[PDB]
């Protein structure tokens, strides 16, 4: 079933801060910001983390879109490949979630990756989730238009953080 | 695609 990443690294605050620091053409700004924040509230509704959206500066949770190289060591790939990354939690990258803006996402209403579930599983790498062994879960390793976390998902993150 |  699930995994977390070696050492079990957790947020250790009450509170974790997340920026969206940059945007898609794909989708108006107003809709990443409220399917992150759908993502951020699927997991954060099973556990006893809070989330703080902030509009500047470094938050603990950077979450953006990128072209290729974009300063954390591992750049983008152009089209295809690679289609988002993220990092455990920790200082300064640990946390953060990248969106590779040479792919296609969208809301539902269009073609494209759905970005709701793509977010739900980047944030689950950005909350302290491995890739599941159990394909209905969203850390599942492969890539959504009608989901919720699925019950192992539920038991990861409840592992790490506890319930409520 | 974690990473640490
Ligand atoms: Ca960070
Ligand atoms: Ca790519
Ligand atoms: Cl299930
Ligand atoms: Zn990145
Ligand atoms: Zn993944």
């Amino acid at each position: 079933g699930y995994s977390l990443f070696p050492n079990s690294p957790k947020w250790t605050s009450k509170v974790v801060t997340y920026r969206i620091v940059s945007y898609t053409r794909d989708l108006p700004h107003i809709t990443v910001d409220r399917l992150v924040s759908k993502a951020l509230n699927m997991w954060g509704k099973e556990i006893p983390l809070h989330f703080r959206k902030v509009v500047w500066g470094t938050a603990d949770i950077m979450i953006g879109f990128a072209r290729g190289a974009h300063g954390d060591s591992y750049p983008f790939d152009g089209p295809g490949n690679t289609l988002a990354h993220a990092f455990a939690p920790g200082t300064g990258l640990g946390g953060d979630a990248h969106f590779d803006e040479d792919e296609r996402w969208t809301d539902g209403s269009s073609l494209g990756i759905n970005f709701l579930y793509a977010a739900t599983h980047q944030l689950g790498h950005s909350l302290g989730m491995g890739h599941s062994s159990d394909p209905n879960a969203v850390m599942y390793p492969t890539y959504p238009q009608n989901f919720k976390l699925s019950q192992d998902d539920i038991k990861g993150i409840q592992k790490l953080y506890g319930k409520r | 695609x974690g990473a640490v």
